């Protein structure tokens, strides 16, 4: 948050609405939503933007995207698989029973043609929790089959 | 806007600017500590055997006026201010107040003396007549003193201390609805052990307008106490209803549930799920060995 | 969902009002009305589950697992195979209620509802002061091998007074989420009291501690398994709503004589 | 409590108590004055000896006036073992 | 048109814009307090519930002739300042228990008392009803009244048909509320009772059933010895420590003001000394026709028959005969109440609790 | 291990700072009321020649 | 009304930050101000800009910055008395005339109250010490508080009512906070009165064995001694003790150092009473020719309270009896009913005099 | 408060401590009905645990002072608190001669007074009872408009009723 004196903001003083991202303050949320419409004094319309030259764009995709996975290439396949040799195998046994376990419990309330157990939002619960799941078995099957592929005698 | 608005009413109060947002809730029946009000009771007829006899005699007296206003009001009799039912404790006369409530549609409120003591200013004196003062908001039910007799499972059958002296406060209180309403919606059931509870104050009791006595435990009164609870798995009409009952000495209503939990106490070391007759010849005698003991 | 990650506050779910909006108690004891995230439901909680806040918003993020502070939390097993019942004799008059009221509820709950007679919720130990035991007690979860959870009367009024109701409801709570287990509570006298509670008045309130063992104690204790043990003294005065038989029904008296 | 958790990590050695008149009183109800806390400090005092932490190594020293205001509960065996004398 | 035009439009526009200037002093920014203590420097020190400390001045529309020390007055969030005085913040929630404005109250359930009752019509009614009887004669109306007898003669349906003629509220005490244990606080629940009668002024104070401990006769709430000497005395100081002339009234009430400590009584305030008797049979039947006013009786039933019968009874026992002989045709459904009812109400009713001396004749 | 003092705000709450320049081990006392900052709570006041204050009453009449 | 013309200065002393401050007190003065908060936080300041180093004092609230510390304004101290701030009062009903009859009751108490402080060069010449405390006690009914309400009108300063039920609060140990509350506005606003009233439910002598909790009382009296007469011997104004049972009082209470002038009332004789009826003859109706020295030798020794009590029952028999103003018939009358009616109770008549 | 009170003994070592009324804290109350207070007996617990503390280099000693002997905690007298028992019986005659010399020098009387008359016209008089003579000595000169005060007004100060004086009480003879 940056500051701009508007010193007298009685009459015809200057335009603060012009520039960029002006009339903000919708009821009674502004930021803190303490400051609602009048802000510091006399509605210093705060803007702030950023902007990036050539070098620092090409810095930052080398740097800092979401991680850091640069400069070293096989380790980081291998060690996420290496830590998680034990856990792998207990992620996957123990996600498979609480995959089940949740439709075991809200999928239960739609069988029939009719209405039984009264189902509202149950089918649609345990589509949802276990949309990820299948994803992230099918995930974990491709990288421990493939980091011990590719040639490595 | 404000018309919408009142006591008791939970609202939304915004973080920032500090100011009303929107109504969420009103304020819970219970208050303060413990605030026990029952509408509609589980209390039934059905479900309280042998008192079939005084069942009839405080169905005219206290439920027929409470149920019908307009008896008493019609016929020239004033409003009975209340009744209380004397004898033996334990039996659990507590239950006959709440089934008077269930059928007439009214609320059980309990007056306990844990809360007559409590931290406030200028609120020390308001607990004995604030339940008197919210009552007239719990629509016209009954009221039932708390811990004024020993139903079993309390204790304190009864004194000539203060909790003598709340009994007769709330009802002084019933003289001002008719002075300033003009109409009292307000009526207290009470139960003791003996008479000399009460205060002998204010020559004849216009307080309470019926005394009605309550009948010792008998045979016939417990046997159909028992068979009402009697009864959770298979059992046997070889055996007499009135033999268990003449065996059991003394023992009021609450009691009579003992024998039904040795009834199913040998049952459960034989891991049988029927009672046979060589079964209530043991469960009265460990019952009547239990009810001399302590 | 990976916005809050780490940086979350401890809190506990309270009622709810309206579509994945809802009241909660956060650990600083300021209660705010915040709403809930998407990918939670009110139905996937519970008015005793614990949930997470944000830092400055307090907004709710996620559901706490059933775990809390309990004072010091104990799994239920801590050194325990010691004693058994045969290190105190004589005790076969007290011990027979006994059995029949943590024994035989705690291996086969099924006996109870063979036979349709409710089992007692609670347990009270009786007694002039001075009466031993720390033994008995402790060696029905040793013989059974079950979970055991012991907290002392004056562990249940946390430093802060909001706090005091929180811990309360979590004591109940633990004890039924794993395994069958049993609660036991040393000189309870100090909060279960006859018309003196709050020795005429203190602090502010003192009582939330008293609401809270008498709410909850009607809320679990249903599959016949965690039972509740106090021990006290004679003060010649006692709690009547407490021994209630819609609350607590065993009550043993020492064999004093 | 501290006193007793410091016990493990400083070695048993000895925990004095200097005439204590207070908390061994059996304390009707007037309304007590505040003193509830006090109340919470018998009970504290009456459970750690009965307590499942182990103990027996540190000694614990109290002195007083006169015995009869002390705790009959804590007078009785299995929590104060030795009384001595100083006639 | 032109006085209309510099008046009401005028008016309804400055109403307008004051309303808004409160926006910086009544606006959302807005907290309370507790006033303590007020300075000639037009500051003051206010606590809120939160225990703050806030040193600031006084804003418009009020004076310091309204604050006083222990009321609340409204204070801000961010400017800090003392808004205005008020009244106390959600009330003491004293509205009717035993104060109210208008009894409904008549002089035939208290007939029989005629002779004592121009008593307390001419030292009470009289002379708040009409204040100009001793103001021209410039004599001292009695500045209250005491109250002595046997239970059941309407002891508080006697002022209670008073408080209706005056107009006025009517305060009522309770002899055990004052005697309460908490620790201490018997006199500082006496002081709050009459400081609310100096403020509305209400001109009347009544106490009903005088009791406290005369000897035990408590469990919850006892006070030990000492309470008994800051109690009865505190209701003496309250006479004793001020002078008024002609508002507060204080009547006392009780069973037996005989055992109560002569200074109690305060000689010089109450000049006036009712006694109560039962009703003779001249006047029980004005109470007997009202409650039988609106029953069915019978061709067999005459009220003279009632009234002889009666022998040493108080008022509600009329009533009472009424109802237990309403009650026995009620469980049979009969319209008109027989008199076999009749009869074996004013037999039952006569003897129920002690039949005999159990000693000798006497 | 090194040495760091331990301070109790009179908020009641506990904050840890490593050992000051400005003051001494030596000076240091445990249980003891000295100056510290408001925002980073370091200790740098030393002792006022008082342990805690003569709270209401008290005479210093010579 | 006046709306717009506070508003104007509140461009100036309202907008800026000055008067919102922290009440503190200050403990320790080094000459470094050690303070500490309300909210139980200390802390050590400087002077103000408009602040003068004599001004700030041991023991004293001194209002600081919430934001950055500072002394600004100094406060006056002791901020925590708020009941005995109501026992001030203004103009009093009951003049210094109103006392029926001149006796030695009045004479004694104007020479030890109301002239040392309306003439105190008088005793300076004989370099003498004027008895600070007073004694009035008597029996019930004789007006006690009629006298010394009467001083109060003739002094035209604060009068502070003390209540002996006041003493007792419902904490303990706070009785002995009311004690010093009474005693530091007697040097904060010098020359005022103060007057206990039924001082019998503290001071007294219970001794030990008993009771057991009735150790409060005995309390509040050996401290309201020792800000009597401690250590230091100081007072100004002076103090009026009176209750109803003087001898159920502390033994030490009745001995010098405290009280010196003992005055205590008496029954009026003939001559006392005849002018009862006299100073109450100017108001209500009195008939031409009537000698109410007649009526007062008809009625034997009582309590003033009771003499009164004829002159306005005298007026109540002619509105029941028919009568215009108040005759001579009426006068006796209200011997038989005053009096003769009255025998039973609601007097004293040599009660309570010891036991 | 006691805690603080020897903390300042501390810093100024060479002090003197005055505690007035000391039998205004102290009791047993054990036995009988209340349970006793424990609302006074805690700051007694420091006064014997301060004195037998860093405190007792004796230059912490103190002044008690108290009125009777009767009702006392009998623990509160050791070597290490309080040990000269000083009585302070009523003045002798010549002690009171010289203590009623002293309050009337600032009056102006005479010279004409002898105390050894009047010092054997006190018969038992406490150091305030003594106070109180000049005090009426000077009022009697007062309301009578004498310039001085003469032997007369002393003995007339001092007789007043009190005692058992004006007896309504039966016997006699």
């Amino acid at each position: 948050d940056a500051f701009r004196l508007i010193d007298t903001g009685a009459l015809i003083n200057n335009l603060e609405p012009r520039q960029t991202t002006s009339n903000t303050g919708l009821l009674n949320k502004a930021n803190i939503q303490a400051l609602i419409h009048g802000l510091n004094r006399h509605y210093y319309s705060l803007n702030i933007d950023y902007h990036k030259t050539a070098k620092e764009t090409k810095m930052l995709m080398n740097l800092h995207k979401e991680q850091w996975q640069s400069g070293l290439k096989m380790y980081d396949y291998e060690e996420k698989e290496e830590s998680n040799l034990a856990a792998t195998k207990s992620m996957v046994k123990i996600a498979e029973q609480y995959s089940k376990r949740i439709e075991e419990e809200k999928e239960l309330t739609e069988e029939e043609l009719k209405t039984r157990y009264v189902g509202r939002q149950d089918p649609k619960k345990h589509l949802s929790e276990t949309a990820d799941e299948t994803l992230e078995n099918n995930i974990v099957s491709v990288l421990t089959a493939g980091v011990n592929s590719v040639a490595i005698k | 806007n404000v018309k919408d608005l009142k006591a008791s009413q939970r609202v939304c109060l915004r973080s920032d600017s500090y100011m009303l947002h929107k109504v969420l809730e009103n304020k819970a029946d219970p208050l303060v500590s413990l605030m026990m009000v029952e509408k509609v009771p589980d209390s039934t007829y059905d479900m309280v055997g042998g008192l079939t006899k005084q069942i009839k005699e405080i169905k005219e007296v206290i439920e027929l006026p409470v149920k019908h206003p307009e008896l008493f009001e019609s016929l020239g009799i004033a409003q009975p201010k209340g009744v209380i039912l004397y004898g033996p404790p334990g039996t659990g006369k507590t239950l006959l107040a709440r089934a008077v409530a269930h059928h007439t549609d009214c609320k059980f409120i309990r007056v306990s003396g844990a809360e007559l003591v409590q931290k406030y200013i200028g609120e020390g004196s308001r607990m004995v007549r604030e339940l008197f003062v919210m009552a007239r908001e719990h629509a016209p039910s009954i009221i039932f003193m708390d811990e004024i007799d020993s139903i079993g499972s309390t204790r304190v059958e009864g004194s000539g201390g203060g909790d003598s002296e709340v009994q007769r406060t709330m009802l002084e209180l019933l003289n001002q609805l008719d002075g300033f309403e003009t109409s009292k919606n307000i009526k207290i059931i009470m139960a003791t052990n003996r008479l000399d509870i009460l205060d002998p104050a204010l020559l004849r009791p216009g307080r309470i307008d019926r005394k009605i006595e309550f009948p010792p435990p008998s045979v016939a009164a417990r046997a159909e106490i028992l068979r009402i609870h009697s009864r959770k798995m298979n059992l046997t009409r070889g055996i007499n209803l009135r033999k268990v009952a003449e065996k059991m000495n003394g023992c009021s209503g609450a009691d009579v549930k003992g024998v039904c939990t040795e009834a199913g106490m040998y049952a459960l070391r034989e891991r049988r799920i029927h009672v046979t007759q060589e079964d209530f010849e043991l469960a009265v005698g460990k019952v009547m060995n239990k009810n001399q003991e302590t | 969902k990976r916005i809050q990650s780490v940086p979350l506050v401890i809190g506990q779910f309270l009622e709810p009002i309206d579509q994945n909006t809802g009241i909660v108690s956060s650990t600083t004891g300021m209660s705010y009305v915040v709403r809930i995230l998407s990918t939670l439901d009110r139905e996937l909680l519970k008015p005793s589950m614990s949930v997470a806040l944000h830092r400055h918003s307090n907004a709710l993020v996620d559901i706490l697992p059933p775990d809390s502070d309990s004072s010091i939390s104990v799994m239920g097993e801590n050194e325990k195979p010691d004693v058994t019942y045969a290190d105190v004799g004589g005790l076969d008059m007290q011990k027979q209620e006994i059995r029949e009221a943590v024994e035989l509820p705690l291996v086969q709950a099924d006996l109870y509802e063979q036979i349709g007679i409710d089992p007692p919720r609670g347990v009270l130990l009786y007694g002039p002061p001075g009466t031993g035991k720390t033994m008995l007690v402790k060696a029905v979860a040793n013989s059974t091998k079950a979970a055991f959870i012991r907290v002392n009367g004056s562990e249940f009024v946390h430093k802060y007074l909001g706090e005091g109701p929180r811990m309360v409801r979590d004591v109940f709570r633990l004890a039924r989420e794993n395994a069958p287990s049993i609660i036991f509570i040393d000189e309870v006298d100090s909060i279960a009291t006859k018309r003196f509670d709050a020795q005429t008045g203190s602090d502010r309130e003192v009582q939330r501690i008293l609401i809270e063992l008498l709410t909850q104690m009607d809320g679990f204790d249903q599959s016949t398994n965690v039972k509740v043990i106090m021990a006290t003294n004679r003060a010649d005065t006692l709690d009547p709503a407490l021994l209630r038989p819609g609350r607590l029904d065993r009550k043993i008296e020492f064999p004093s004589l | 409590r501290e006193m007793f958790a410091y016990a493990k990590e400083h070695e048993p050695c000895i925990i004095f108590m200097d005439e204590v008149d207070a908390i061994g009183g059996r304390r009707f109800s007037e309304g007590t004055s505040a003193d509830r806390e006090i109340q919470r400090t018998l009970m504290e005092l009456l459970t750690q000896m009965d307590g499942f932490d182990n103990l027996g190594q540190t000694k614990i020293i109290m002195a007083t006036n006169r015995p009869d205001t002390l705790d009959p509960a804590l007078l009785r065996p299995g929590r104060l073992d030795r009384k001595v004398e100083i006639p | 048109f032109v006085s209309n035009s510099e008046i009401l439009k005028p008016f309804e526009k400055k109403q307008e814009e004051e309303k808004k200037q409160l926006e910086e002093i009544r606006g959302n920014p807005l907290s309370i307090g507790t006033l303590e203590e007020i300075i000639d420097d037009d500051h003051a020190i206010v606590t809120s519930p939160t225990m703050p400390d806030y040193y600031v001045s006084i804003l418009s529309f009020v004076d310091k002739e309204l604050l006083e020390p222990g009321c609340s007055v409204l204070l801000h969030h961010k400017t800090m300042s003392i808004v205005g005085v008020l009244q106390d913040d959600a009330d003491p929630m004293v509205s009717v228990m035993k104060m109210d404005k208008s009894p409904t109250e008549s002089y035939s359930d208290i007939g029989g008392l005629e002779s004592q009752i121009q008593e307390i019509k001419e030292s009470v009614e009289l002379p708040l009803t009409h204040p100009e009887l001793y103001e021209e004669m410039g004599i001292k109306p009695p500045k209250g009244v005491i109250l002595y007898g046997a239970p059941g003669t309407g002891k508080t349906l006697l002022a209670k048909a008073v408080a209706n003629q005056t107009s006025a509220t009517f305060l009522r005490i309770v002899g055990s509320e004052l005697i309460q244990k908490y620790l201490g606080d018997g006199p500082r629940l006496c002081r709050q009772i009459f400081k609310v009668a100096g403020e509305n002024a209400p001109s009347i104070v009544f106490i009903d059933e005088i009791d406290a401990i005369g000897t035990k006769r408590y469990d919850s709430n006892s006070g030990g010895e000492r309470e008994i000497q800051r109690t009865m005395l505190e209701l003496l100081n309250q006479l004793d420590g001020f002078d008024d002339r002609g508002d507060v009234k204080v009547i006392m009430a009780t069973n037996k003001i005989e055992t109560l400590d002569p200074a109690l009584i305060r000689p010089g305030r109450i000049d006036r000394k009712i006694l109560f008797e039962n009703p003779d049979l001249s006047t029980k039947k004005k109470i007997l026709g009202i409650h039988t006013s609106k029953m069915n009786l019978s061709e067999d039933v005459n009220l003279e028959t009632l009234v002889t019968t009666k022998d040493d009874l108080s008022g509600a026992d009329i009533q009472a005969m009424c109802t237990e002989a309403g009650l026995l045709a009620l469980r049979e459904r009969r319209m008109q109440v027989t008199a076999e009812d009749f009869k074996q109400a004013k037999e039952r009713v006569m003897k129920n609790k002690v039949e005999e001396n159990l000693e000798g004749l006497y | 291990v090194g040495k760091a003092a331990v301070v109790k705000t009179s908020s009641r709450q506990t904050v840890f700072l490593p050992m000051v320049g400005l003051v001494d081990p030596d000076k240091l006392k445990p249980n003891d009321l000295v100056g510290v900052n408001k925002d980073s709570y370091l200790i740098l006041d030393t002792l006022p020649s008082e342990f805690d204050s003569r709270v209401k009453a008290m005479e210093v009449d010579e | 009304a006046p709306s717009h013309l506070w508003d104007i200065m509140g461009d100036r002393q309202r907008l800026g930050e000055e008067h919102p401050l922290q009440v503190a007190r200050c403990t320790k003065i080094i000459k470094k101000y050690v303070i500490n908060l309300k909210q139980i936080a200390k802390f050590v300041v400087g002077l103000g800009e408009r602040v003068s180093p004599t001004d700030i004092e041991e023991g004293m609230r001194v209002g600081v910055d919430r934001s950055k510390y500072n002394i600004e304004l100094p406060l006056p101290p002791r901020i925590d008395p708020s009941v005995t701030m109501m026992t001030v009062e203004e103009k009093p009903d009951v003049t210094y005339s109103d006392v029926g009859g001149c006796k030695d009751q009045i004479e004694k108490l104007r020479e030890v109250v109301e002239l040392p402080l309306l003439s105190p060069e008088r005793f300076a010449t004989l370099g003498i010490d004027p008895p600070k405390g007073i004694l009035l006690y008597g029996p019930p009914g004789t007006g006690k508080t009629l006298c010394a309400r009467a001083v109060a009108n003739r002094t035209d300063a604060t009068f502070i009512r003390v209540i002996g039920s006041e003493l007792v609060q419902k904490y303990v140990g706070e009785g002995a906070r009311m004690v010093r509350e009474l005693f530091e506005m007697a040097r904060t606003k010098k020359a005022c009165i103060i007057f206990f009233d039924e001082i019998d439910a503290v001071g007294g002598a219970r001794f030990d064995d008993g009771a057991g909790g009735d150790n409060e009382v005995q309390r509040t009296m050996l401290e309201l001694i020792t800000q009597l007469d401690g250590f230091d011997p100081r007072g100004n104004i002076k103090v009026m003790f009176a209750t109803n049972r003087p001898n159920t009082l502390d033994p030490a209470l009745l001995r010098p150092g405290r009280i010196d002038r003992k005055v205590e009332f008496s029954l009026p004789d003939l001559e006392g009473r005849a002018n009862i009826f006299r100073i109450h003859s100017k108001s209500m109706s009195v008939e031409r020719g009537i000698r109410w020295e007649l009526i007062s030798r008809l009625c034997p020794n009582s309590t003033g309270a009771e003499l009164r009590s004829v002159c306005t029952e005298a007026g109540m028999f002619a509105i029941r009896a028919r009568r215009k103003v108040a005759t001579e018939k009426d006068f006796l009358k209200a011997v038989d009913k005053v009096i003769s009616g009255y025998k039973k109770f609601s007097s004293t008549s040599r009660y309570m005099q010891y036991n | 408060l006691v805690r603080d009170a020897f903390a300042l003994a501390k810093e100024k070592a060479p002090t003197i401590i005055f505690i007035d009324e000391l039998d205004a804290i102290g009791t047993k109350r054990f036995d009988s009905e209340k349970s006793g207070d424990r609302e006074v007996q805690r700051t007694m617990l420091e006064l014997l645990n301060q004195l037998d503390g860093f405190s007792s280099d004796d230059r912490v000693k103190v002044l008690a002072a108290t009125n009777r002997v009767d009702v006392l905690d009998p623990a509160l007298l050791r070597s290490g608190r309080l040990d000269r028992k000083i009585e302070f019986p009523l003045p002798s005659e010549d002690s009171r001669a010289q203590i009623l010399q002293i309050h009337s020098r600032k009056m102006t009387t005479d010279d004409d007074i002898n105390w050894q008359e009047l010092a054997r016209s006190t018969d038992e008089f406490n150091g305030a009872q003594l106070k109180a003579v000049t005090v009426e000595a000077g009022m009697i000169a007062l309301r009578n408009g004498q310039s001085s005060v003469k032997h007369e007004d002393f003995v007339e100060g001092i007789s007043e009723v009190q005692a058992r004086k004006s007896k309504s009480v039966s016997f006699y003879a």
